[PDB]
């Protein structure tokens, strides 16, 4: 649920969604 | 003819070609339909061939006749 | 939003061209929103051809920042471009469609890397037909396509070599040779055709050395 | 005309018979256009398979026409009005010759009227939302230099902005200058821009026009 | 501090300034330095190519050396093409003339990003070419560099069994150069310690390792 | 047992001529077939709600999910029309109406369509506002999205999109409309609940765009691929419109 959590999970080869539920079409950072 | 050693060599190549894995969709569907009964019947006939007793062959022929009656329709 | 509204609804195409040209890569994070992409999609289907070129360049650049908006419109536009190439038999429309396809393949490399096969088939079948604008156009497109997709064009480099040497050497007309030379050098640094064309085409080294004295 | 859809396995050769004897300026085009109309009425939906091969010649009729009064172009446009929903994947290379036809000031006036009328009538089965900027700017170019093509261009404009919802609200101060400059009043366009600027409801604005045509066909 | 005193209007000055800019990750100035060195070489090239091709090969090898720096740019920029150009460089080296003087500078421009320990198929051929051309000491230096330890200091310790082609070439060089007796015992020990290795390698999928080792034992 | 006990329940779909009982009344042969289809559908959509069914049906071998996708790519218009109901009921998507035109079945899957609970007697404004207005939570986890993302990734890994493209092209119109709407719903769910690396190359659709742009194939396949891509764009516009 946080950016640090997804960055921790990325080192162990687990992806996550980086957008919230605010916008329907979010621009990829 | 009461030849158990004849029917064994009749239906052992079928069990041999069935345990090398299905390679097509038709063989996979046949395996998903009848493969449990055609495995338990082989187990019962192996139990008969280990210790000679027709009480183990009757259940194998029950399973074989069920598979045969389902295939023939 | 005011600039996009002005660049959409202005009557004369000079202010529209200035607006569509001034939105460079510094606005890439802000043009990739919903309403800005919805204004650029209106800018795609314009009357004049230069603003069509510029809007499809902006949208092909923007298509990786927000792909869910841009993917169906770009699929429809790519099918429309190939249909303008093959079915309509007018040289001006084929030239404009080859230029638009080259802009799309120069600004969006990742999306058209799986669409190399029918696009290259269409461009090769357009090069084998029984103005020199369309020729240097399609040479630029096929050079950029060779630069984008490497080692999957090895099944095409032979026919491209036989075509581009007949357009380079024994030039019956005064066509553009520099773009042909650049396109020839661009598909040997990506495919890896190093020593083999020196013996498959024994006149290549001679016509490459003749360009230094003439 | 007698076999409706059974003409398909011999349709293709019919097309290559039409591509050989459709020379540019003779008296043979007037029956070729009627043959095209009868093929369209016969096939009725499957004509899009055999539409591209007859697409270049039509373009060569639209620019290279030396007919008295441009009557071959009018016959071709009347044949184009019968296509319906067939020119959905081919509207990108068949609409610029028609929008190039009514903004040209040297073209004959009934040919421009026929072009405006086929653009008006081709929106009852197609989605003209993507090709908005290619039509809005010629029509306002047709309105300020042609005092006779005002009503037909306003009807075409009203039929185009009926499909566009709040997507036309950015174009209103651009057209309003030309409308108040020549005192152009159209009643259906006034109804539509009154419902566009001030809200009517929320579900009817910005709606797919094919959904509306399907829900009104039933 | 050596390069700044080289004159910049010559070809070698622009070449060394290009590789100097390329070492410290300056991908824009190095491109223009390469492009200016191109015509600074092209002058002497078109001055020399008018006689014969064998007279102009000395400038063609320099032009090929100059155009290989853009592939070094692509190596330092694009990571997915890094193997691919590393193939074609080898495929481009088999067409050059087998002379150690130009092979040395071609490998030196090539060693800007490729260490000898990651591309040893290219350095074994260079060592064999140095051995055949009578310059055996440079072949010995390259072989001990590619090995990692100099066996000429520990005459009783065995040779490193890992990297088998390198120690095979080293034993061939030792037999050729001076000692015909110790290389025989070294090759016997290499034979037994390598056929002792393939027994414990039960490869089921990777089949490109057993047959090359079979080739080497033959 | 390994691959013969649990995989029996997808035997009415994988076996085209399936006979469950050896001795049955021959007068009832179609109603028995529909009963087998309904019970096997309930069993398949009941094993995909448990983790021991998801893991055991999507094993990396010759699993029971690859035999379910492989029989979908075979032009048999009775199994192909029945597997789409299973695929619709697995992903919790609403079923369209049985028609031949895309613009009629697109209107029946509108999220703002009228329902019987929105009448004045039952649920006048509050039950309608529950459906059309979105929830106030923008950072809650919503475990349903986690489960649907896992199921969608497991289905995409075994090649569901290529099979859906093959059903869209080489089939009847009644099944092509339903498969086009299913592909549109899956492509909309992909850019919503999947991570970026899983869903940055799904929207390209290589097997459909290479068919819509190849002028070597017969023209019917090319034109129906182009029509399918136009319907996918129309579905994306309908999805980005929203409920009214
Ligand atoms: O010169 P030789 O002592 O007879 O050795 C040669 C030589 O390889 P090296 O010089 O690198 O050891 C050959 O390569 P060239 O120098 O002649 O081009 C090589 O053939 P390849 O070109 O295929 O590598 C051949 O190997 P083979 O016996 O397979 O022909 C190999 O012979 P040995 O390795 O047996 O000495």
């Amino acid at each position: 649920k946080t950016k640090q959590g997804c960055d921790i999970l990325k080192c162990h080869n687990w992806d996550a969604v980086r957008h919230s539920r605010k916008h329907l079409w979010p621009v990829v950072p | 003819e009461r030849n158990v050693k004849g029917m064994f060599e009749v239906l052992e190549p079928l069990h041999a070609m069935m345990e090398r894995g299905p390679q097509t969709l038709k063989e996979t569907s046949f395996n998903q339909a009848y493969g449990r009964d055609l495995m338990e019947a082989q187990e019962w006939c192996r139990k008969y061939m280990k210790s000679g007793n027709v009480k183990d062959l009757t259940q194998a022929w029950d399973l074989y006749y069920h598979v045969f009656r389902r295939i023939s329709k | 939003s005011k600039l996009l509204v002005v660049g959409i609804t202005d009557p004369d195409p000079d202010i529209r061209y200035c607006v569509l040209a001034s939105l460079d890569e510094r606005f890439d994070a802000h043009l990739a929103q919903a309403e800005n992409l919805q204004a650029l999609f209106v800018a795609l289907n314009d009357q004049v051809f230069e603003i069509r070129e510029l809007a499809i360049c902006t949208v092909g650049r923007l298509s990786s920042m927000n792909p869910a908006f841009v993917m169906p419109f770009l699929r429809k536009m790519l099918i429309q471009i190939l249909t303008e190439l093959e079915h309509s038999g007018i040289g001006r429309i084929k030239e404009q469609s080859a230029r638009m396809l080259g802009h799309l393949v120069s600004n969006a490399p990742r999306l058209i890397r799986p669409y190399m096969e029918p696009i290259l088939k269409a461009l090769i079948l357009k090069l084998k037909d029984p103005n020199p604008g369309v020729i240097n156009n399609v040479l630029a497109t096929i050079g950029e396509l060779a630069q984008v997709s490497g080692l999957e064009m090895r099944k095409w480099v032979d026919e491209l070599f036989i075509i581009i040497m007949d357009m380079l050497q024994d030039s019956s007309l005064l066509a553009k040779r520099q773009v042909a030379l650049w396109t020839l050098g661009q598909l040997v640094a990506s495919t890896g055709y190093v020593v083999e064309p020196y013996r498959k085409y024994p006149t290549l080294l001679e016509v490459l050395l003749n360009f230094l004295k003439t | 005309s007698f076999v409706k859809s059974h003409i398909r396995p011999y349709m293709d050769e019919i097309v290559t018979l039409m591509r050989e004897f459709w020379v540019m300026n003779t008296s043979i085009q007037s029956t070729i256009i009627l043959l095209i109309e009868q093929i369209v009425v016969a096939l009725g939906g499957e004509f899009k398979l055999y539409l591209p091969q007859l697409i270049p010649h039509m373009l060569r009729v639209f620019m290279h026409d030396n007919s008295p009064g441009r009557i071959v172009s009018i016959k071709l446009l009347a044949a184009i009005q019968l296509f319906g929903a067939n020119l959905d994947d081919y509207l990108h290379l068949l609409l610029p010759p028609i929008v190039k036809l009514f903004d040209a000031p040297e073209a004959p006036l009934p040919s421009r009227k026929a072009a405006l009328e086929t653009v008006d009538r081709l929106t009852e089965s197609l989605d003209f939302t993507d090709y908005a900027s290619r039509i809005i700017h010629p029509i306002v170019r047709t309105l300020d230099q042609s005092p006779e093509l005002r009503s037909t261009a306003m009807d075409t404009l009203s039929s185009l902005v009926f499909q566009l919802g709040k997507k036309y609200q950015i174009f209103i101060p651009m057209v309003n200058k030309v409308l108040v400059r020549h005192r152009i009043n159209h009643q259906r366009y006034d109804v539509l821009i009154c419902r566009i600027v001030k809200g009517y409801t929320l579900a009817d604005e910005e709606e797919d026009p094919l959904i509306y045509q399907h829900r009104m066909l039933r | 501090e050596y390069t700044c005193m080289i004159p910049r209007d010559t070809h070698d000055g622009a070449f060394y300034r290009a590789v100097l800019a390329l070492h410290q990750d300056l991908f824009s100035l190095a491109q223009q330095c390469i492009d200016k060195a191109r015509d600074l070489l092209d002058a002497e090239l078109t001055a020399m190519a008018g006689e014969s091709y064998s007279r102009a090969y000395g400038a063609m090898v320099s032009c090929h050396m100059l155009s290989e720096l853009e592939e070094v740019i692509q190596y330092k920029l694009v990571p997915e093409r890094r193997e691919i150009i590393r193939q074609i460089w080898w495929e481009r080296l088999q067409g050059c003339q087998r002379i150690v003087e130009d092979w040395q500078k071609i490998l030196m421009v090539r060693s800007l990003v490729v260490s000898p320990h990651e591309d040893m198929r290219t350095w074994l051929k260079y060592a064999s070419l140095c051995g055949k051309s009578g310059r055996l000491a440079l072949a010995h230096k390259t072989l001990v560099l590619l090995l990692g330890v100099d066996p000429s200091r520990q005459l009783d310790h065995p040779l490193p069994t890992v990297h088998p082609q390198v120690t095979y070439a080293y034993m061939k060089n030792m037999w050729k150069s001076a000692r015909k007796i110790d290389a025989f015992q070294h090759m016997q020990h290499f034979v037994q310690t390598m056929q002792q290795q393939a027994q414990h390698a039960i490869a089921t999928e990777d089949q490109q390792h057993k047959q090359e080792l079979h080739k080497l034992m033959a | 047992r390994a691959d013969v006990e649990l995989e029996r329940i997808l035997a009415p779909y994988t076996d085209f001529h399936y006979r469950h009982s050896p001795d049955t009344a021959e007068g009832q042969l179609k109603e028995d077939r529909e009963a087998r289809f309904l019970a096997s559908k309930m069993g398949i959509i009941a094993t995909f709600r448990s983790w021991a069914g998801i893991i055991n049906l999507c094993k990396p071998g010759n699993s029971g999910i690859q035999s379910l996708i492989g029989v979908l790519c075979i032009p048999n218009m009775e199994i192909r029309r029945g597997l789409l109901e299973v695929l619709y009921d697995i992903f919790r998507l609403p079923l369209p109406v049985v028609t031949e035109e895309f613009i009629e079945a697109l209107l029946s899957v509108d999220p703002g369509r009228f329902q019987d609970s929105w009448r004045l007697s039952d649920g006048f404004v509050a039950a309608e506002a529950k459906t059309i207005l979105p929830h106030r939570a923008r950072s809650r986890p919503d475990l349903m999205d986690n489960y649907l993302a896992l199921i969608l990734s497991a289905f995409i890994r075994n090649g569901l999109l290529e099979g859906l493209v093959e059903v869209i092209t080489n089939s009847d119109d009644h099944i092509s409309v339903r498969a086009t709407i299913l592909l549109g719903e899956l492509l909309h769910m992909a850019n919503t609940i999947l991570p970026h690396s899983h869903s940055h190359h799904l929207h390209c659709l290589p097997t459909l765009m290479n068919m819509a742009a190849s002028f070597d194939i017969p023209k019917e396949k090319r034109l129906r691929a182009s029509a399918a891509l136009n319907c996918l764009k129309r579905f994306h516009e309908m999805k980005k419109r929203g409920p009214k």
